[PDB]
């Protein structure tokens, strides 16, 4: 079809994902957020190096428990910001000006990463629907791919 | 065949009504017709050549004018069918011939006038949405421009 | 006739009654239903519209096309500039397909009665009647407008 | 007076219910910067790049939403010092090189806990549970 | 297992919550839905059916299709040779493409799922498991839903 | 089996579906009835709490106590630690009774269905039966939940 | 007979609902389970000794863990069905019976434990209101603390 | 029954209370205040006593009367603070340990206090339910009734 | 200007309706100290027993209590001053130990007009009638 | 920045809705009067005649509507300089016998921009658009 994400999808995205995942709610962010970098990690062997320092090697390193906490808020800043696309899309250059200077980040890295999260949000939240988040999550990381590496 | 999600199309015809509709002073409708048609020009210096009939030479004249007021209202006519994907495909096969039969105009074109919308209205719309809007409107611009080189 | 006050009061009265999105579209509707009423026979001077159905989106289209430019027009009221050279630009249109002056007589009655009944019993008829005149001269030039 | 464990666990929830689900975010972040830039108007001179000049931009709504966000994890982590210091000591180091006063936090502590009973209401904040337990988190960032 | 008394029951409970018209293609929707999010893998089975989108036309046709399938077989249970006549004939045309039966086993799962989140508190599950590795083995022909 | 992901997901669905107040009683209430309906025989396990009627208090109060206690060890399906030493406490209470492992079994199928129709279709069938098995390998410590 | 009014009751079981759900991380529910038995040691010394079964040398234990939930969920079980009180009266005295009949407990012991909730529960609940639950937990107090020396 | 101040009645007492009494009304007000002490002092002689500093003995004196309104306007604000047990038990006890300090303030002062308003109120006040406005007046004073003799 | 008798009415009516049932009272009290101390942060430091550092406190919402109760009794007063003088002296008595500072009574003027028109509404609002007549109020409790 | 033609057009939408249609116009009025008298106390003594002592006066909230109206046709015109320019300029002199201070135009252009903003709202409110054409209506005044 269209694959643009729709405000069918944004309203359906928000609520199964607010439900899931939120502020007083502590350990629900971390197990959702370990178990995708934990997925990445085993698809695509050679992106543990990308995170040694946040100490990627040690998943239950401290360390790396408040990397995984930082990503995962960022895309719940993302889903937030998909009622306001404006503030989005001046967001979204942030990220995607703040991930090329990490060497390493590629546009692959980004779809293993999709595949990571297609697997884990079903798991942990109900009536979830994929084809309504993966055309939102494209969305959002094709602004945080504006310049760099397939 | 389908344009963009009823939402996505709502959230388009309403912000556009709110800017655009007939009981407008023809004043206001001038300050758009210009403003989008010289930062047109000022993307691509070589478009303003085309409309020589409509006395580009000077904007201020009410051939230029009345031409930006057709643009306007095959824009206006194309957002308020949104809905209507039928309707709509008609439509823009009908604008493309017109576009396609004329001499000297390329798809980047049409691209450079996206960009020029898609930066004029957030200074003229209460919360444009720019999602929204490229969900309904890029349809509409590959669909009038096809067939242009 | 039609002067400013009667062209800012059938800008206000059109677009109330036209409406925007769907309301647009059966708007036109209505229209063209009263001119294939009024005049049956002008129907068949639309076979390349595919008017043979009403519901076509070829004369969904063609109902687009001119009920929109009867829109634009009617936003140019106030400035005469760009009210005569859009009204010059669509007689050069319409012009070479020779058509009958008496068909935008009954486009008027269509269009007063379509508007009237959108728009209620404040319906200035008087005023869209003076002010069509200005619309049909613009397009066809004949004389019949005076 | 000290953020204890119990008043760690009211802040919690009455932050997720002020912040919301992403709805009144925006007029969230919104409502806080203007306490700021009321009580501190020479503030708006540390935060030029996210044209601090105006608080109605996209650009400064994207910074709103990165303080909040990171003021979010601070206290979705306050219960769990071990990586609530691991974030505080992360968000220590990129403000110190703005050379943020310790007054400036106080004013930012303030205007958030006017933000939160904003949204929650009068009748149900608590501004010793608050205060003591946002002065955690700035302590953190501060050093 | 699978007496004529929870063949009887299945029916019932078959009949009200797959429900008629627009409830049909919802409720395989939402059955499709589970089953993919169950198992990630077994959507790629399905390429030829355009399973990357699943409100494309081609899917909603194989959705149709299988809950179709579903509801003859369900409403053969009362009669053995009709059932195995077409349970058999329903094994001639799966085993052609050498299906893991695990998938058969995840096709349950959302059935219950979909039956009982729909049918409400009073969904007999222990009765719909022992009739549904009927349905599966004459289909499957695998010792596993002995 | 039954990952965190599991347990958080059965968490959120059987706070939803469990409900607070007179929700809770009405619960707890549809389980039994299912029990008493899947596993007819097993009701006369309980003439120590009045299980005759099923409106009596003191059967009310063992609907109670049971599916409090239920509610008890999902809320500690995160933490191994505490969990394992409430399983083995309801196991030391349940083993002197000495009951038959296959009521467990009727027990889930029961919690499946009421959870299930109460919760909706995204009810997560095969993460519930995954962590059901922690549960009855906890109390009953039959190998018949491997 | 009757423990509450259903108004009392409904402000009871709303506040308590809203710091005590079955979706709450268990980390929560051990900050709660210590604060509130060492602040019950705290007044009574001499009761902490008769907590050996449950490893309370050790709060952090997941003994003592566990069993602070067990009698958490025998406290959020009563408080949801302060509506019925003939479950309730029926559930109340089969509580009763398995504390009597531990040897060493003194109602003392429960009025210290009403004291203890009566200023645990303010700083976490928003706009606690003490008489709604005074006149609700009272009667489950000496319901519970029924016989008891 | 259980004789606590339950939710009904302080909705039945605060809302019989507040259209008798309110800000605009001046002299309802006293008229309530007068009646009260006047029905206390003929029931407890000694009481009277109590009450020289404010010139209990001349009830029309404009030292009385200040002193009648002081009182039941504390009370108007306990009834309010009925929905705010909180602010009320801390108020409770400010007036508790307000009046013992007066020699002579007794447990059966206010008990005969409340049979003064059991009285007093059904004259003035229509709808009044003598059972829900005693068990929260008794809930109130045995507030203010903390530290003090029988 | 002055306080005359038919600015005490329309005070009289105005008070009873800001001031409520009991139901909004908690409201009406913690939205008028918050005025003080915004105005005068240094007045925080007189009211320290009832826990002026925290206005959520209900040992101060008590306090609260106790002001706005008070007040109540000198505008359902205003019309008659034998008994008014009476009360205001009485309040009179209590205050001189605190040494309250004459500007102070003018901060807690205006606030209370702020939170009796924030009640009311600024259409319905008269100002000159309760400047007048808060004048009177607390010329009284000062001598 | 700069007080564009587009700046100009989404100004007068806004204006339009934020004044209303004569409902909502005294509050309008009343609204953005508190703001400057609270910023600017002292400019208070530069309307005696119109009772600025009290801002609930018939007589003050006509001279609110004075300058709410007069406000109204240079917005109305902002896109047409010509009669604009004669608007601006009858309205310089009539303020230049009151001597009035150019940072109190700063004032009141800041309390409209509160008051606009809290009409519309937030989500909708151009601060850049409105600053630079409040500027370009104050400098007229000025000169
Ligand atoms: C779309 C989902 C993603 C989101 C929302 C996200 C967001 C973030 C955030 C918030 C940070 C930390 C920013 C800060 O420290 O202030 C970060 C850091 C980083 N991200 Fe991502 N990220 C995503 C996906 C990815 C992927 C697929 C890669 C692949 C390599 C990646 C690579 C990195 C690296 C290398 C860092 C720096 C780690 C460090 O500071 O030690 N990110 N990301
Ligand atoms: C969404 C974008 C556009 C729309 C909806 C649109 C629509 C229209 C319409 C309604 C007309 C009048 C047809 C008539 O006279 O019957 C027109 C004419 C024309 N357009 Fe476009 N247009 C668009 C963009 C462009 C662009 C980007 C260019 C060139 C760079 C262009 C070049 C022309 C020319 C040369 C004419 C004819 C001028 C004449 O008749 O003298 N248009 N267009
Ligand atoms: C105010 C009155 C009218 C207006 C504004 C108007 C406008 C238009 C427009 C905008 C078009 C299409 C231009 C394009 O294709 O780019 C059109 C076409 C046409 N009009 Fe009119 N029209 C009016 C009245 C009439 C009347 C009274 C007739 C009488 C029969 C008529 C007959 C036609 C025909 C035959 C076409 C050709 C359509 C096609 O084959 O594509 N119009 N008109
Ligand atoms: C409660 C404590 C605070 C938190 C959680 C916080 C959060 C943040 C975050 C997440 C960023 C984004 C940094 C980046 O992505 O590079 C940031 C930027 C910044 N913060 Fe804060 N902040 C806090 C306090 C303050 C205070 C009190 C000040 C000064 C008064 C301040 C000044 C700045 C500046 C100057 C920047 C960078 C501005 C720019 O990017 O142009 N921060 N803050
Ligand atoms: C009771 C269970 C099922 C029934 C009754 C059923 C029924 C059907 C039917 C009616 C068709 C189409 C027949 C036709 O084209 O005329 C079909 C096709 C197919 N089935 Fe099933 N199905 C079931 C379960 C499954 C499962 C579990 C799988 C594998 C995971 C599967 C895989 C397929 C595939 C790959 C096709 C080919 C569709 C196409 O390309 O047109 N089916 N099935
Ligand atoms: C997850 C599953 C179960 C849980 C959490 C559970 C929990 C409990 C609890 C909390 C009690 C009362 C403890 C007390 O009196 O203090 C109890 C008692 C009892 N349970 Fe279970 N139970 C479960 C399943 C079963 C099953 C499958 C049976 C099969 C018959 C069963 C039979 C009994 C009996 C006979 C009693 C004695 C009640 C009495 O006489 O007072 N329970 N259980
Ligand atoms: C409202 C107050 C209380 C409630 C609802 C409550 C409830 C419970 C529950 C549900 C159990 C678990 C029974 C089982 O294992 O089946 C329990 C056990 C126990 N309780 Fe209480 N309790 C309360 C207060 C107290 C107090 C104040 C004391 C002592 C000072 C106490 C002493 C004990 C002891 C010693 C056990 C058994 C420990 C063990 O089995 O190792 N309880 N209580
Ligand atoms: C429950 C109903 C009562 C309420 C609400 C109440 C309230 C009050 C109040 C507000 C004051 C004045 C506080 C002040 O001056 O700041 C007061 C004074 C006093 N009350 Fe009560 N009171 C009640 C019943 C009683 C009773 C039954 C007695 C029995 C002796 C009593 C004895 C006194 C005395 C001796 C004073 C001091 C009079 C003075 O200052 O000259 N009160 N009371
Ligand atoms: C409108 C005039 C005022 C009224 C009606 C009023 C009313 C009251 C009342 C009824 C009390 C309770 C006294 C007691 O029970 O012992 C009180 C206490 C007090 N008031 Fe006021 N008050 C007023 C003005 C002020 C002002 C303007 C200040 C200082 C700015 C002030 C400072 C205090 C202090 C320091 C206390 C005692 C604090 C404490 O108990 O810890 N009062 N007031
Ligand atoms: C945005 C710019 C302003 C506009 C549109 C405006 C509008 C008006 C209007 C229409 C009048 C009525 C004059 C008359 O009928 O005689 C007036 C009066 C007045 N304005 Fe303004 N005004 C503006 C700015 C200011 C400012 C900033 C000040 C001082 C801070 C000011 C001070 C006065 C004074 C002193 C009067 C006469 C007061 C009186 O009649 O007693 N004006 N203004
Ligand atoms: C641009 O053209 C203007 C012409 O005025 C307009 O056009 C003529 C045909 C009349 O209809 C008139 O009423 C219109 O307003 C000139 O006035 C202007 O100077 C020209 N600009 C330049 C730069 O040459
Ligand atoms: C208290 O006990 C802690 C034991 O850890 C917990 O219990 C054991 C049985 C394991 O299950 C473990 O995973 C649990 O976290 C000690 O770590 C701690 O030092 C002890 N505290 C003192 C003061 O001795
Ligand atoms: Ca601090
Ligand atoms: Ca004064
Ligand atoms: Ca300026």
């Amino acid at each position: 079809s269209s694959n643009s994400c729709t405000t069918e999808d944004r309203r359906e995205m928000q609520l199964m994902w607010a439900n899931v995942w939120s502020a007083q709610f502590t350990g629900r962010r971390l197990a959702i957020a370990q178990a995708v970098f934990k997925d990445l990690f085993a698809h695509v062997p050679d992106a543990v190096g990308l995170f040694d320092r946040v100490h990627g090697t040690e998943i239950d390193s401290s360390e790396f428990k408040a990397h995984c906490i930082r990503v995962v808020n960022g895309l719940d800043s993302a889903i937030g910001l998909l009622s306001d696309p404006s503030t989005l899309n001046e967001q979204l250059s942030h990220l995607a000006t703040q991930h090329q200077e990490r060497a390493g980040v590629t546009k692959g890295g980004f779809s293993a990463i999709a595949q990571s999260f297609l697997r884990v949000m079903p798991q942990v939240a109900s009536c979830f629907n994929p084809d309504a988040w993966s055309r939102c999550f494209n969305r959002i990381t094709n602004g945080m791919t504006e310049g760099l590496a397939e | 065949s389908e344009f963009c999600s009823e939402a996505d199309a709502t959230i388009v015809i309403k912000q556009w009504n709110q800017i655009y509709n007939a009981g407008i002073g023809a004043k206001s409708r001038w300050t758009m017709g210009n403003e989008i048609f010289s930062s047109l020009f000022k993307l691509k210096p070589e478009s303003e050549v085309l409309f020589n009939n409509v006395n580009v030479a000077n904007m201020s004249s009410g051939a230029f004018h009345a031409h930006t007021v057709r643009v306007l209202s095959g824009l206006d006519m194309g957002i308020n069918y949104l809905n209507d994907a039928g309707t709509l495909t008609s439509l823009t096969a009908h604008l493309a011939a017109q576009h396609v039969a004329r001499t000297g105009l390329k798809a980047v074109y049409f691209d450079a006038m996206g960009k020029v919308l898609m930066t004029v209205l957030p200074s003229l719309i209460d919360n444009f949405n720019p999602d929204a809007w490229r969900n309904c409107l890029l349809p509409l611009k590959n669909a009038i421009a096809k067939g242009l080189p | 006739d039609c002067n400013i006050l009667q062209r800012l009061k059938v800008k206000m009265q059109w677009a109330k009654a036209y409406g925007f999105g769907t309301e647009r579209a059966k708007f036109g509707n209505s229209l063209w239903t009263s001119i294939f009423n009024y005049a049956p026979d002008a129907r068949d001077l639309f076979k390349s519209v595919k008017s043979e159905d009403m519901r076509s989106p070829q004369f969904k289209a063609h109902i687009a096309r001119v009920i929109g430019g009867l829109d634009r027009v009617i936003s140019m009221f106030d400035n005469e500039d760009a009210l005569n050279a859009d009204l010059e630009h669509l007689k050069s249109q319409h012009d070479p397909r020779g058509l009958d002056a008496l068909n935008f007589v009954v486009f008027g009655k269509a269009l007063f009665a379509t508007v009237g009944g959108q728009f209620g019993v404040c319906f200035d008829l008087p005023a869209w009647e003076s002010c069509y005149k200005v619309i049909a001269m613009g397009i066809t030039g004949n004389d019949m407008f005076s | 007076s000290e953020c204890g464990p119990l008043q760690r666990l009211k802040v919690k929830r009455q932050w997720a219910e002020a912040y919301g689900s992403g709805n009144g975010r925006e007029e969230f972040g919104h409502f806080i910067w203007a306490n700021v830039f009321k009580v501190a108007p020479s503030a708006r001179d540390m935060f030029k790049r996210v044209r601090g000049d105006n608080i109605y931009t996209p650009a400064f709504r994207a910074h709103a939403t990165r303080v909040l966000g990171g003021l979010d994890m601070c206290v979705a982590l306050l219960d769990d010092e071990s990586v609530l210091n691991t974030q505080l000591a992360h968000l220590a180091s990129q403000h110190s090189s703005r050379g943020v006063s310790a007054e400036q936090y106080n004013v930012v502590e303030h205007a958030v806990m006017m933000g939160v009973e904003h949204e929650i209401g009068q009748n149900v904040f608590d501004k010793d549970a608050w205060q003591a337990c946002l002065d955690v988190i700035t302590s953190g960032i501060q050093g």
